[PDB]
């Protein structure tokens, strides 16, 4: 059934699974027309498909050309997501196919179930968790590859960089969700915290700075402070 | 007009014949039902006074043989049987009629309700859904499960309704996932109508039989089948105009006949709200929408 706080450790067991977030698939700027009407302009999007055990992020770039001459784009976006996830599973050898796909939004269940009819043994699950994967486009290198794409593309990232050499996948997932929760709540403040010390750089193939263990502890503390601060402001408590 | 004699009524029982019902007292001198209209299927059904659990009954067509009811004190139910001896049967019925120990099928002359509920229902199709080929009549009861329910457990005692599953390879063509899921015309017209049922009459026949098993026996699997066959039409953008017009008449009579106090358990809120207000056919069921809005506006 549904993934929650109670069955959380399951994400880090040896059954291959993927999270699928479709939030950033269909993206628009809203603007005024010459006649003073409103119109949308689609910009490039992405599917965020993450193995929470290994950090492998299958970033399918959704080029604006996929929306050309289509209607009901917020509905089509869910089905295009399910089509690309299905294609990704079919592309993998049997021993690498997931046993479960967890969708971050319930509206993805039927589109993905229908696209995955050929895989009756893959469980399609919702989650009770409010995961901050929508903030993926606040990670500078992911945003850069999506906006530069001139055609459909899939780019494989490791969203945990080399963290798994030093920490478990439970801890790496916790660090990733804290970073993304921070970026989602206050992107400017979050990015200021991460990039404040210019001595600490981002490796060419990494997404995040090369913090020492002790620097991660300080970074992680600063991210928690940011989230509580913004919370007291949101709710005046 | 045809007759279904009873040997006797040894146990107190509510007896239904189609949409009519009569109470019979333990050992009341009751010897059956006369003046049954030729040309339709019929159902004769039972609910024991002492165990209102297990409604059960028999689908039959008097054109196919001479049928009678006799209580079996071993199996504890009223059983339909065929009398092969034409003259023994004529002789039994004539006696019981002369002694006026039979109730009359109490059809109002103006009243086409039973025809309207059974228009496309055929005994030959009933006998494929309810498999017991040694008898010309078909036993159904409250607890009998459908082949579809058995998948998700005695196959001899199952309702073999046509399996309909919106999230099945049968319903979804590879490469038309979103198209076939959101507009079920392919599934209705090519798979079901052309492929399995052959024509809309057989489809309506099964729909009508499912409803009547739901209504007369509170058969849950039959109710799921009736709703699934409605929803498949209502979710199809492309349906022949004759089928929509006939569906509106079929559903009108089914809603009209349903006991006012059973709408809570026999009508699926989601299916009806979807069919009448969201679906492709939301404007195609004028008679059904009007009777539903006036009779069950709570459900909607």
């Amino acid at each position: 059934g549904a993934m929650n706080s109670s069955n959380y450790a399951e994400l880090f067991n040896n059954d291959i699974k993927l999270f699928v977030d479709d939030t950033n698939v269909y993206r628009v700027t809203v603007h005024k027309t010459f006649e003073g009407n409103v119109a949308t302009k689609a910009i490039n999007g992405c599917i965020f498909t993450l193995n929470p055990k290994t950090g492998h992020l299958f970033l399918k770039i959704i080029h604006t050309s996929v929306w050309a001459g289509q209607k009901r784009l917020s509905q089509l976006a869910k089905w295009k997501t399910a089509e690309e996830v299905s294609a990704l599973v079919r592309s993998l050898p049997k021993e690498e196919q997931p046993k479960q796909i967890i969708v971050t939004r319930k509206a993805m269940l039927d589109p993905l179930e229908v696209h995955m009819l050929d895989f009756p043994n893959i469980a399609i699950r919702p989650t009770e968790l409010r995961l901050p994967f929508s903030a993926a486009m606040s990670i500078d290198k992911l945003s850069d590859v999506v906006m530069k794409a001139t055609e459909p593309q899939m780019v494989l990232f490791n969203i945990y960089d080399d963290w798994l050499d030093r920490i478990s996948s439970y801890t790496a997932f916790s660090r990733l969700t804290l970073l993304l929760r921070a970026l989602k709540t206050n992107e400017e403040s979050a990015k200021m915290i991460l990039l404040s010390d210019p001595t600490i750089t981002i490796k060419s193939y990494h997404l995040w700075p090369s913090f020492t263990d002790e620097q991660w502890i300080t970074i992680e503390s600063q991210m928690r402070d940011l989230i509580l601060t913004e919370y007291g402001r949101k709710y005046n408590v | 007009m045809n007759t279904v004699p009873f040997t006797s009524a040894p146990i107190e029982v509510t007896i239904g014949i189609d949409q009519y019902s009569f109470n019979v007292k333990e050992n009341q001198p009751f010897h059956g039902i006369k003046d049954i209209p030729i040309g339709h299927v019929h159902v004769i059904h039972f609910q024991h006074a002492d165990n209102s659990s297990m409604r059960y009954g028999y689908w039959f067509d008097c054109r196919m043989g001479n049928f009678y009811i006799q209580y079996d004190p071993k199996d504890g139910l009223y059983k339909m049987m065929e009398e092969r001896d034409g003259a023994k049967f004529e002789n039994i019925v004539h006696n019981f009629k002369e002694r006026q120990m039979m109730v009359s099928y109490p059809k109002i002359d103006e009243d086409d309700t039973w025809y309207n509920l059974t228009e496309f229902v055929q005994m030959d199709k009933i006998r494929k859904i309810v498999r017991k080929d040694e008898n010309q009549f078909s036993y159904v009861d409250s607890s009998m499960t459908t082949v579809q329910e058995n998948e998700l457990s005695d196959p001899a005692h199952s309702l073999n309704y046509t399996v309909i599953n919106f999230k099945s390879r049968e319903a979804i063509r590879p490469g038309h996932e979103m198209e076939d899921f959101l507009d079920k015309s392919y599934y209705l017209n090519t798979v079901m109508l052309q492929g399995i049922f052959k024509n809309s009459s057989n489809y309506f026949g099964e729909l009508q039989f499912a409803f009547l098993n739901a209504m007369f026996f509170g058969n849950y699997g039959s109710s799921l089948q009736w709703h699934a066959m409605i929803e498949l039409i209502c979710s199809s953008a492309t349906v022949p105009k004759h089928m929509l017009d006939k569906l509106d008449e079929i559903l009108y009579y089914q809603i009209k006949t349903l006991p006012e106090q059973y709408s809570d358990i026999l009508l699926n809120e989601r299916v009806w709200n979807i069919c009448l207000y969201s679906s492709f056919q939301k404007n195609s069921l004028h008679n059904t929408e009007k009777i539903m809005e006036n009779k069950y506006p709570e459900l909607l």
